[PDB]
């Protein structure tokens, strides 16, 4: 259960950090790209946590919370997913070492 | 077209230790075979039949009783080039 | 040193916005894709001719045979309720190993 | 080797579309004063 | 006499010892003592290819080719029993040794041909009446060549004979009967011929060195293509020993 | 699950007497294990000889028979071949070789009992693990 | 095919380089 | 055409079971059971200490319906065959000809709109993002005040954020 | 001892399985380790002829203390985990082993590195301090303002 | 003005469109000789038995590759560390197959960029600048260094080195994690945080610099015109910025010192690179990663997985397959 408790609140709580970007953003006077910047971690957050194991059998197939469970999330999607070979993951890699 | 190692286990190289093509860590299976014996018995491969194992040269009244003991987990197959060339009766590149 | 360089300071902190942004959501992209197990996981054309030619070897294909030992080795564990009961006799391995 | 032949278009139209995109853009700049 | 340190990375090591230009010698062959080669050594030279022909009905020819494989090629340390015969021929049992070198040779155009050089279990044999091995002594004979690759080579696809898979796993529904060649590996068991010619003996140490030529096939990739006809063309030396 | 007199009760001799180690037995055969035998047989395997292993059923067919206390101390002190034919000391550790095995130099007869233990209660425990290799990983 | 096509695109991107370069916009200080 | 289910037995005429392949494995192992799910048969990848092999265990397979209906084969390659295909569950006939199919599975179209419409989603939040954005950051889309007062972004100048009416 | 001729045992690949010739001729042994033929060692070299590995001394040679030597050695490989669990990464927890030679090559290499860094850091402040200008640019004589363009 | 002074003038010169320099005298030909010899085996190169069994992988686009399984390949395992230049081989096609463009290739190549590096320093001096952005390429330098010339010598065989193609870095990658156990190794570790971090970092300051930008432009007109190249004044407000994040965390968590701030949008990245770098180079003498397989243990002695041991599964799959016909021995040793 507290899988689903973190993922979920985790969840509500990235859309209340965002909203709180703006908030603040319109309060201040500045624009809202900080805001627009994070909706980059949003989509990396709901596209694994959520959609991913939503696409697969159960949540079972969601990363874990824990370092060597990411690992394993790591592992795991190269030897099923062959993930390197994917253009889109390497579009990522491009992004966050560029 | 077929894989010779494949059909090999369809005989009864595939349910005893084969004097002709077995490779020798399976004589591990029985009391008092391995090493020496093994070794003797792979060194003077091949044999036309079980019994003929009993007439390897120097054995001792000892490891011929413990042949004896032990004809009945042997069988001779026709020898089978995969499985003896590479010396792999020796080493078949199995470890755990 | 390297041939050009930013000139305006806008355009290079918008650049500094855009690039990790961008890669990101390409990754989260992807991700939704292998939701589906709709992966880029083979070349059709280097399966065909490996199948045919035995003596036809890449690094892709290397990495395939890779992969395959981690599934074999892995999922019984890592899949406790599909209960995978894989004999030591149908384990991947090379030679020695 | 056996490789999906409408690659060579689906290539082709990739590079060409949007880079002659860019470049009617970018000309037409050029030719305003 | 030199030593490891000596000979070490100058490819002196992939060398046969020779003999002299004064070794034209005889050495005396008693009928009635057993003899022994306690030293075969085989180094090849010239790698020739057969090519094959179009339409068939032309002569095939010997083509050079190039070694790739460095000094990697020379049989050694062949030892085995030299047997007077009935008729006073002499007959090398080989015993063991160093008998096998897989050699990869380049053909014009770039096809590589591997294969196992070797004279694995050679016989081979003298003419008849042998009273003295001299410069005109040669032996004749034949030898296995096992497969190129042994029972557990696995091919990139993971496709193996005593290991590996047994079918195109990246083609799950294709259609196997065409792949069979491919899926199915065959350890192939053939056979070579070699002629010993026999150009100089020092009668007194017993050694002798000459030239050799041999014929075998090439590899076969365990049964996924036709193997090539191989000459390979060298030199050759032995010590030979009262057993 | 624990670790009660049953799992560390293991055969003494072969004529089936059986004798209970403590717990504090079974530990310092462990330790004693990992100093003097580990780095070979980890896990129960052979390293330097992957066809033998410490698995009961390969130790009780051994000549003569390994799997209890008195096979495995007498091991201890004078290792042979599988078929008992040869006397191996001078490559396998051993009191008999504890000149050229240092570390066999400071093991008192209570420590081989303890080690054979170990070796015998083992397997009782962690079944294939125990000489499985890394498949049982 | 394949390969006239990687090393085209791949040929295309050094020209780019070339001109990026050689015929860029000169930075002009104000 | 379907060929007609497949019914694994061994020489003892146990029934077996193949084991299917999981959704996730582009390859799986060709692993065969009883119906309390003991590894009775399989197809080996080192035979050299094999005991699972279908020439060992002597493994058999029966057709019933289909165009295989009333058929049984014995040899060791075809009933292989037929393991091989058991673990993609009921065996088919194909036409791979006509289309010159090239053998590796493809999704449906269930699988291209739901991909399709996920991925459409997910960007369209970032349209959603940047337009709320615009709409209500309207007066510093092209940027801030140039006369900014320090003080309403310093701490502490007006007890309420952004209300100069609080100092 | 089982009574292989490792002299004459083709391994898989085609090359011996025991024993292979280097790219220079010299015999030596086979498998991945073909790659340290180059090794050199009081317990080797007995069996080391002119041409490499002489057959006849593995034949007849081998004595027990180097046996004993070598599995010592190949069971005290200097791999281990952090936490000094010995063996490959796959190994394990049994054996409490990190290699000294381990342990002295990362630690110097680390530091090695690191100053080499601090080398780049230091003289690139000295010739800039030198120079006069390890603070920062001079806005009233920044040397590129007289400096042509470069287009 | 002679000869030499002349030349020296003209190498040392900051009015070259490109700087040479004299680390540049010797990175042009190096990078010159790697970049043509990497283009045409790239395309063209024949197989190259990379581990030394006589089993030749091929790497370039004319022998069946695309973009992204093509590869120069490593030169082969029975070369081990020893130097095979062009001149040690008895002809090009022995070479080729020993795969002798891999070494000519690196080495070049990383003389050149050591060479780079000295040239951001020269220039940088002959700048009147202040010395040290080579020392934040000596990151990802060191890295190179690790991969294509540490690990190699700790492994003995420059066949383990990283292969010069984009699959060929995927199977390095994955071989590495078999036989080190890279993903528990702190070094690595920190190396994640550093690209991780500074993409983190990269996005954040870029997104407070653009969101703080002051008006100077109309709706129509791209913003960066406001911003004039060699204008005096800054084209965005601090204080704003620093207003805005120091309310999003807390006042004290944002900088206000655009010097104290690009310092660590400098050190976090290139400090994180640095360990990933130790970390390859400190794992090439196989000082690996925490290995915690077996660490949790029941009160019988029964074996508790964790994740640590779900790890050691997969890592068992890579190393079992890996490389699947060049082990005769049951421990990989190198
Ligand atoms: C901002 C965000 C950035 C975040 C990035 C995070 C990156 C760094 C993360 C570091 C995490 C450290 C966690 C340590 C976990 C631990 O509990 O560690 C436990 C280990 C000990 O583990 C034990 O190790 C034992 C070893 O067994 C062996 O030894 C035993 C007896 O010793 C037995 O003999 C046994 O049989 C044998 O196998 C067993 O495995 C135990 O089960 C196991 O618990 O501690 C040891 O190894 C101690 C020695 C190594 C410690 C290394 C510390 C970290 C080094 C880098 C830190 C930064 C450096 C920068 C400085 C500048
Ligand atoms: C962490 C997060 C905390 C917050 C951040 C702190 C940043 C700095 C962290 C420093 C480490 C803190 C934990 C220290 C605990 C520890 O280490 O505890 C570990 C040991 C003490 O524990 C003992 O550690 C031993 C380690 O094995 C050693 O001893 C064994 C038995 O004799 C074997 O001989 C084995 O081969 C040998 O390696 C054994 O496991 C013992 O059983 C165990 O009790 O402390 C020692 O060693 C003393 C170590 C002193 C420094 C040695 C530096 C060596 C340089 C290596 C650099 C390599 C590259 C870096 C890689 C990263
Ligand atoms: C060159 C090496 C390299 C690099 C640079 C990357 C880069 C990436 N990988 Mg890839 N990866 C690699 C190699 C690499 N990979 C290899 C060899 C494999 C084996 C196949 C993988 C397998 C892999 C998988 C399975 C996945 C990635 C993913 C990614 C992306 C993750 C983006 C991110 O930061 O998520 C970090 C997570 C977030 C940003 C979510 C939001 C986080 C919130 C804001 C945290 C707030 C926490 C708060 C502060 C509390 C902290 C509490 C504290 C106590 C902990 C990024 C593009 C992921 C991806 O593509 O996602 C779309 C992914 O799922 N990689
Ligand atoms: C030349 C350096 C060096 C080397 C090669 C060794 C090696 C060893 N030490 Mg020794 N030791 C050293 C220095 C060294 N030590 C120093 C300086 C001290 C005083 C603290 C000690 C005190 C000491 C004790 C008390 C013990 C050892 C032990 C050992 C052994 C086990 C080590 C271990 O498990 O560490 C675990 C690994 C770590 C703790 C990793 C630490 C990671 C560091 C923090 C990384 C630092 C990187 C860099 C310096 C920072 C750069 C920052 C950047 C921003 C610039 C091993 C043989 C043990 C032993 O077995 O003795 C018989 C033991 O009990 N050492
Ligand atoms: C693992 C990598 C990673 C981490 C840990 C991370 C962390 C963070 N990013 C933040 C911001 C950003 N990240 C940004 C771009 C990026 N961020 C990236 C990658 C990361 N970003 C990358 C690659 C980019 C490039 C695009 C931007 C532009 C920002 C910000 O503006 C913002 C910031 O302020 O930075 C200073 C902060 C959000 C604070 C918050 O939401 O509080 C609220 C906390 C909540 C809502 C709890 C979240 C719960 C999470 C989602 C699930 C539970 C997680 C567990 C508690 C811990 C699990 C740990 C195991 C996995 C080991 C936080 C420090
Ligand atoms: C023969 C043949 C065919 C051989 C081919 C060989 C081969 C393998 C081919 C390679 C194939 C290959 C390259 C494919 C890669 C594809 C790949 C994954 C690309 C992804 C593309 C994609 C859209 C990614 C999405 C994410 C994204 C936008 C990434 C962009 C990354 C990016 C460009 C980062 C910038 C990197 C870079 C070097 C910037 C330098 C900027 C610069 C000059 C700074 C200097 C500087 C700093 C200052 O601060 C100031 C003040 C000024 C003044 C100043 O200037
Ligand atoms: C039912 C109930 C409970 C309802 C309650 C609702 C309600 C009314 C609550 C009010 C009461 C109350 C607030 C309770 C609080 C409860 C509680 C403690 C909740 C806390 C939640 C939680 C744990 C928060 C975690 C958030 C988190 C982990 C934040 C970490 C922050 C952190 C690590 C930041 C470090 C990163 C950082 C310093 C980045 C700087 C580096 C970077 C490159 C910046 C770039 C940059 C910076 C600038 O600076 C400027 C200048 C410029 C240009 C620029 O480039
Ligand atoms: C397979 C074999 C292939 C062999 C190829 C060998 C080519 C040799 C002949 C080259 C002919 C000229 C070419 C260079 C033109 C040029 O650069 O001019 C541009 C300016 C003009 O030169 C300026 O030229 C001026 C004269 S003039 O104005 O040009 O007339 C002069 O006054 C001034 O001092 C001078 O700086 O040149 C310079 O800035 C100084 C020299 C710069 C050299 C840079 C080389 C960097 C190479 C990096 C290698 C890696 C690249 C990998 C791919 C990304
Ligand atoms: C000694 C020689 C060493 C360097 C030689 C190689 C130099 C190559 C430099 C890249 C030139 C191309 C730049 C075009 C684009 C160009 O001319 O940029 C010019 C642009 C100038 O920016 P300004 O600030 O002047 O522009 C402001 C306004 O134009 C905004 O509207 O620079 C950048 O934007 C830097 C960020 C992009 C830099 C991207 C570099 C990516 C590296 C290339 C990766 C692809 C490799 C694939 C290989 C197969
Ligand atoms: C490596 C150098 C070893 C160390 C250290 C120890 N042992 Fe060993 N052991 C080793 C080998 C190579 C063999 C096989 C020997 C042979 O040719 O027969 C063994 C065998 C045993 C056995 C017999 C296994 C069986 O019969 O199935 C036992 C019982 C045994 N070893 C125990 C043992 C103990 C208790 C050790 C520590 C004191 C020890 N061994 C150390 C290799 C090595
Ligand atoms: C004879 O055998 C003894 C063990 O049996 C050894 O201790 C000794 O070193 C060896 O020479
Ligand atoms: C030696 C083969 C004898 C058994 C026939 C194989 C199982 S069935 C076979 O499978 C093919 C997919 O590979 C289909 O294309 C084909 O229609 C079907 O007949
Ligand atoms: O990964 Mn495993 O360990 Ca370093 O060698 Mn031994 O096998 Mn091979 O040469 Mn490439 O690789
Ligand atoms: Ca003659
Ligand atoms: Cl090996
Ligand atoms: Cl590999």
């Amino acid at each position: 259960g507290l899988w689903t408790f973190i993922a979920l609140h985790g969840a509500f709580g990235l859309i209340g950090f965002m909203l709180r970007q703006f908030e603040i953003a319109r309060l201040v006077g500045v624009r809202p790209y900080n805001a627009i910047a994070f909706s980059a971690p949003i989509a990396v957050f709901v596209s694994v946590f959520l959609i991913y194991p939503l696409g697969q059998s159960s949540w079972f197939f969601a990363p874990s919370f824990g370092v060597a469970a990411i690992f394993r999330f790591l592992l795991f999607f190269q030897g099923f997913h062959n993930w390197t070979l994917n253009p889109f993951h390497m579009m990522g890699v491009a992004g966050v070492l560029g | 077209l077929v894989n010779v190692v494949d059909e090999k286990l369809g005989t009864a190289y595939g349910e005893k230790i084969d004097l002709n093509n077995t490779n020798i860590a399976a004589f591990i299976q029985y009391r008092g075979l391995y090493p020496t014996l093994a070794k003797l018995i792979v060194k003077n491969a091949p044999y036309e039949s079980v019994e003929d194992v009993l007439n390897i040269p120097g054995l001792t009244e000892r490891q011929k009783q413990i042949l004896r003991e032990n004809l009945e987990h042997f069988t001779v197959t026709e020898v089978e080039t995969a499985l003896v060339e590479g010396g792999d009766r020796y080493n078949n590149g199995l470890y755990k | 040193i390297f041939g050009i360089a930013f000139s305006n300071k806008r355009w290079l902190h918008f650049f500094m916005l855009f690039v990790p942004v961008t890669g990101l959501w390409m990754s989260a992209i992807g991700v939704v894709g292998l939701a589906l197990n709709l992966r880029s996981y083979d070349f059709i054309s280097q399966e065909i001719r490996a199948a045919e030619d035995p003596e036809f070897e890449t690094f892709y294909t290397k990495n395939l045979l890779l992969n395959e030992g981690i599934r074999a080795w892995m999922a019984p564990q890592d899949q406790p309720h599909e209960n995978f009961v894989f004999p030591e006799e149908v384990l991947p391995r090379g030679n020695a190993l | 080797m056996e490789v999906n032949q409408l690659g060579l278009i689906a290539t082709a139209l990739f590079v060409l579309v949007p880079s002659v995109f860019l470049i009617i853009l970018y000309v037409q700049t050029e030719s305003q004063q | 006499t030199l030593t490891y340190d000596d000979i070490v990375g100058t490819g002196l090591a992939n060398k046969c010892p020779t003999l002299d230009d004064t070794a034209r010698g005889a050495y005396p062959i008693d009928s009635s003592q057993t003899y022994r080669i306690a030293r075969l050594c085989l180094q090849p030279t010239t790698f020739l290819v057969k090519e094959e022909p179009k339409n068939k009905r032309q002569e095939a020819e010997f083509v050079p080719t190039k070694l790739v494989t460095r000094e990697t090629t020379s049989l050694d340390q062949i030892q085995g029993e030299l047997k007077v015969n009935s008729d006073g021929s002499l007959t090398f049992v080989e015993e063991d040794g160093i008998d096998f070198q897989p050699v990869t040779v380049q053909m014009a155009g770039g096809e590589r041909i591997p294969l196992l050089f070797t004279v694995k279990n050679l016989v081979a044999s003298t003419q008849p009446n042998v009273t003295s091995i001299t410069t005109s002594t040669d032996f004749k004979g034949e030898f296995n060549v096992p497969s190129y690759r042994t029972a557990n080579f696995l091919d990139p696809k993971g496709r193996g004979l005593a290991s590996g898979y047994d079918s195109a796993i990246a083609l799950p529904q294709a259609k196997e009967e065409e792949l069979a060649r491919a899926n199915v590996k065959r350890f192939s068991l053939t056979k070579g011929q070699i002629s010993l010619n026999v150009a100089k003996v020092d009668g007194r140490t017993g050694e002798i060195a000459g030239t050799f030529e041999s014929e075998q096939l090439s590899d076969d990739d365990m049964g996924a293509h036709e193997p090539h006809e191989v000459k390979i063309q060298g030199v050759f030396y032995a010590s030979i020993e009262p057993a | 699950a624990e670790l009660t007199p049953e799992v560390l009760t293991v055969p003494l001799n072969s004529e089936g007497k059986t004798i209970t180690l403590t717990e504090k037995q079974y530990l310092e055969g462990k330790r004693l294990f990992q100093y003097a035998c580990a780095s070979c047989h980890v896990g129960g395997i052979t390293k330097t000889n992957p066809s033998l292993d410490l698995r009961t059923e390969t130790l009780a067919l051994a000549t003569p028979p390994r799997d209890n206390i008195e096979g495995l101390v007498d091991y201890m002190k004078n290792p042979t071949t599988y078929d008992g034919e040869q006397e191996i000391a001078e490559v396998h550790p051993s009191l008999r070789s504890a000149d050229i095995f240092p570390k066999m130099r400071n093991l008192t007869e209570k420590d081989l009992v303890a080690i054979a233990g170990h070796i015998l209660v083992e397997p009782k425990i962690l079944g294939d693990k125990w000489g499985g290799g890394k498949v049982y990983y | 095919m394949e390969t006239i096509t990687y090393v085209f695109i791949f040929a295309c991107i050094i020209a780019l380089f070339f001109f990026a370069i050689f015929f860029r916009e000169p930075p002009r200080i104000t | 055409a379907w060929k007609g289910h497949a019914v694994f037995r061994n020489k003892e005429g146990e029934e077996l079971f193949v084991r299917r392949m999981p959704a996730f494995f582009e390859s799986f192992p060709v692993i065969l059971t009883d119906k309390n799910g003991v590894v009775k048969a399989d197809i080996p990848f080192r035979r050299a200490e094999s005991k699972y092999s279908f020439e060992q265990q002597g493994v058999t397979v029966s057709f019933y319906g289909g165009e295989l209906n009333g058929q049984t084969f014995t040899d060791p390659p075809t009933v292989k065959s037929y393991a091989r295909k058991a673990i993609f569950g009921e065996i088919f006939e194909f036409d791979t000809e006509t289309l010159n199919s090239d053998g590796i599975f493809r999704t449906s179209p269930r699988g291209w709109f739901t991909f399709a419409h996920a991925v459409f989603a997910l960007l369209f939040f970032f349209g959603h993002i940047w337009h709320g954005a615009r709409t209500l950051f309207r007066d510093v889309f092209s940027g801030i005040d140039p006369e900014l007062s320090p003080e309403q972004v310093e701490w502490g100048f007006y007890q309420k954020v952004g209300d100069v009416t609080t100092r | 001892k089982l009574g292989a001729n490792v002299g004459s045992a083709q391994g898989p690949t085609g090359l011996g399985k025991y024993l292979m010739r280097s790219p220079t001729g010299e015999i030596i042994f086979g498998g991945e380790t073909m790659r340290f033929w180059d090794f050199r060692g009081p317990w080797l070299e007995p069996l080391r002829g002119p041409n490499g590995l002489d057959l006849n001394k593995i034949k007849n040679d081998i004595q027990p203390w180097q046996e004993r030597r070598a599995a010592e050695y190949m069971t005290h490989a200097p791999l281990g985990s952090l936490n000094s669990v010995g063996g490959v990464a796959t190994e394990i927890n049994s054996v409490n082993f990190v290699s000294p030679r381990s342990w002295l090559a990362t630690s110097h290499f680390v530091l090695a590195f690191f100053f080499l860094v601090g080398h780049l850091w230091h003289a690139g402040r000295a010739r800039a301090a030198a120079a006069g200008f390890e603070k920062g640019i001079d806005r009233e004589s920044e040397p590129v303002l007289s400096m042509p363009s470069l287009d | 003005a002679n000869l030499w002074e002349r030349f020296c003038n003209w190498v040392t010169s900051t009015d070259n469109r490109l700087y040479v320099g004299w680390f540049g005298v010797i990175m042009i030909p190096t990078l010159l000789a790697a970049t043509i010899c990497f283009v045409i085996a790239f395309i063209a190169a024949p197989p190259v038995d990379i581990d030394g069994i006589r089993e030749p992988v091929s790497g370039s686009l004319l022998y069946g590759n695309n973009i992204i399984t093509g590869a120069v390949v490593p030169s082969s395992n029975a070369i081990g560390l020893h130097f095979y230049p062009i001149w040690e081989a008895a002809s090009l096609d022995e070479w080729l197959y020993n795969g002798g463009p891999y070494q000519l290739i690196i080495f070049h190549f990383l003389l050149g960029a050591s060479c780079y590096m000295g040239r951001q320093w020269e220039l940088s001096y002959r700048l009147g600048m202040r010395p040290w952005i080579c020392v934040a390429y000596s990151a990802p330098l060191a890295s190179a260094f690790a991969v294509f010339l540490i690990y190699p010598i700790g492994q003995g065989s420059f066949s383990d080195g990283m292969p010069l193609g984009i699959s060929g870095t995927f199977n390095f990658m994955i071989v590495f994690q078999a036989e080190h156990n890279i993903l528990m190794h702190p070094f690595h570790q920190l190396g994640v945080a550093g690209v991780f971090g500074g993409a983190l970092f990269c996005a954040m300051h870029g997104s407070l610099v653009t969101s703080s930008l002051i008006r100077e432009t109309t709706e129509t007109e791209s913003a960066n015109y406001g911003y004039k190249f060699g204008q005096e004044e800054e084209t965005y407000n601090i204080v704003a910025a620093h207003g805005y994040f120091g309310r999003l965390i807390f006042q004290y968590a944002s900088f206000n010192n655009s010097r104290s701030l690009h310092f660590f949008l400098a050190a976090w990245p290139v400090v994180g690179v640095w360990f990933a770098a130790l970390g390859i180079s400190t794992m090439a003498f196989n000082l690996n990663g925490f290995n915690f397989n077996h660490s949790v243990i029941d009160a019988k002695g029964n074996v508790i997985n964790t994740w640590a041991d779900i790890i050691n599964r997969a890592n068992l799959g890579m190393e079992v397959m890996h490389e699947r016909n060049a082990h005769n021995f049951p421990l990989d040793l190198a």
